[PDB]
């Protein structure tokens, strides 16, 4: 599971 | 909480899910529990891998926010339509809330064939919700609309059936033994923590502790592996290799491309080392450690053989303490007190000689310096 930050 | 015990199910290596209902009348769906993101989203259109899906047109309470959303993950991604509806957790608190729901209409490498879940509950903070922090995450909405305290805890029970408990609003002591040790949440976005030391079978990995948290370290129920920053991954593999002297494994095994197999019942766990992560404590110069077994990091893959995949892997975006770590522990996400608690899980997989462990205190100076900045 979030990618990016 | 007795009504919440064993409310998690799953297929080994395919994810832990809780049953929820959405819409009116209630549409029952299985939802992956994911502390590594902040969006609540459900399959909302037919897909080869879905047994069921959210039918918005059949819910009288559905609201269309008329805006799209895209969510990328380390593994997979999906896009969909934003909206809101009424949401309940059958085996959780007895309440119905209005919440934001992304109806997934397109996806890539996200849903998992045979996993028996149809959606995902992002349990992390608003700061990383998509499209932006104004899209209130589910658990924030739950807390605002009810008297559920601002805390949940997870007990993930490994193995081909898997299970466990998500206790919403509290801590169930029958789920752990020994003491709960708390580490601060460094920043409210992911559940970010700070690792201050690493040992393999008691041997210090001897890296600058900033390496362990480059560029962040997070606790993530929705990721299988213990993922380590590239530099730390390489050092860990070398140390694990050295420790497991009596046996040589191919490079492909350490990259997760080859399984290791033994005659059923003869797995030589003793060959592999335990692995300890020391975490920043709540008190100055005080740390504690959590220790996992190879039964955690060698994950069984499904004859008369037991086959395993090495489930420690490299990361380009910091450490991820995934199921590999969480399966050893009862983990308390204490949002109210901005801290994460760890205790030995009453259900963790182990053997007659070694056990997952949580111990302290240990003395560690300048722990705050172990954080990476930005």
């Amino acid at each position: 599971f979030l990618a990016x930050p | 909480f007795v009504e919440m015990v064993d409310n998690l199910r799953g297929k080994s290596g395919q994810g832990y899910y809780v049953e929820m209902t959405v819409g009116s009348p209630p549409q029952t769906l299985n939802i992956l529990v994911d502390t590594g993101s902040s969006n609540f989203a459900v399959g909302a259109a037919p897909h080869p891998f879905l047994h069921r899906y959210y039918q918005r047109q059949l819910s009288s309470t559905y609201r269309d926010l008329r805006k799209g959303v895209y969510v990328p993950y380390t593994q997979g991604a999906w896009a969909g339509e934003l909206g809101t509806d009424l949401v309940s957790i059958p085996h959780g608190p007895n309440v119905t809330v209005r919440a934001n729901i992304a109806a997934i209409t397109e996806s890539d490498k996200f849903f998992i064939n045979g996993s028996n879940w149809e959606g995902i509950l992002g349990l992390a903070y608003a700061e990383i919700a998509r499209p932006d922090d104004s899209l209130e995450p589910f658990f924030d909405s739950l807390v605002k609309q009810t008297h559920v305290p601002n805390l949940f805890s997870l007990q993930l029970c490994g193995a081909a059936s898997v299970g466990g408990s998500m206790i919403i609003g509290g801590i169930d002591h029958s789920l752990y033994t020994g003491s709960l040790w708390y580490t601060p949440i460094r920043r409210e976005w992911y559940y970010e923590v700070i690792i201050v030391r690493v040992e393999i079978n008691g041997q210090d990995l001897k890296m600058d502790c900033k390496e362990y948290n480059y560029d962040k370290s997070i606790v993530d129920s929705g990721t299988t592996n213990l993922r380590l920053p590239k530099k730390v991954f390489e050092a860990a593999v070398k140390s694990i290799k050295a420790a497991s002297s009596t046996e040589k494994f191919p490079d492909g095994f350490w990259l997760g491309e080859q399984l290791v197999c033994w005659q059923a019942g003869t797995t030589p766990w003793n060959i592999f080392p335990v692995i300890s992560l020391y975490l920043m404590g709540e008190v100055t110069n005080q740390s504690f450690r959590i220790t996992i077994l190879p039964q955690q990091y060698l994950r069984p893959v499904e004859s008369q053989d037991d086959c395993y995949k090495f489930a420690i892997s490299q990361s380009s975006t910091g450490t991820v303490m995934g199921a590999v770590i969480m399966e050893g522990f009862y983990v308390v996400f204490d949002r109210a007190r901005k801290r994460i608690g760890f205790a030995v899980s009453a259900c963790h997989v182990h053997d007659e000689f070694r056990t997952a462990a949580v111990e302290g205190p240990f003395v560690t100076l300048d722990m705050e310096d172990c954080g990476y900045n930005i």
